[PDB]
């Protein structure tokens, strides 16, 4: 759902121009972090046993987000000069909440 | 009008410092997993602003 409603929040303002809509700036960017640490604050009511399991459900979900983040964090990350006051994390530190999402 | 290089330098050292108090004021927005444990606020001090 998050991948979805990001790239499908990348499909509707596929038209126009560069946001000076910044409320789609915070749109896609804010409730995408809104709905990221919604789905690993839920992550955390859950403690894995086996290990492959582990490396199942990581390396699966890994494989759904990354490349929309990939082709679209450095699709919008030329917005201002702060993008920090609206866009939060990179791809690098985000990888690592997932690889300690996972203890 | 030109130049005396003194403006220039104290052009760029109160920047940097308004770019490091940046990230000490706007720093409380990335961390910023659940509970939400979030200790700190993003856009916090308004009397220490």
């Amino acid at each position: 759902d998050l991948t979805a409603n990001l790239m499908d929040s990348v499909f509707i303002d596929s038209s126009g121009k560069k946001s000076k809509d910044k409320e789609q700036i915070k749109e896609k960017f804010r409730k995408f972090n809104e709905g990221f640490e919604d789905l690993v604050s839920k992550t955390k009511q859950y403690k894995l046993s086996d290990p492959s399991l582990k490396v199942t459900l990581k390396s699966e979900i890994i494989s759904l987000v990354m490349p929309m983040y990939e082709r679209f964090y450095s699709r919008y990350k030329d917005s201002f000069k702060n993008p920090r006051k609206h866009i939060k994390y990179t791809p690098d530190e985000l990888t690592t909440v997932l690889n300690q999402l996972v203890r | 009008f030109e130049y005396g290089v003194t403006q220039f330098p104290e052009i760029v050292t109160s920047f940097q410092e308004v770019s490091i108090k940046t990230t000490r004021d706007l720093l409380f927005a990335y961390e910023k997993l659940p509970i939400i444990n979030g200790i700190s606020v993003v856009s916090y001090p308004s009397k220490q602003l």
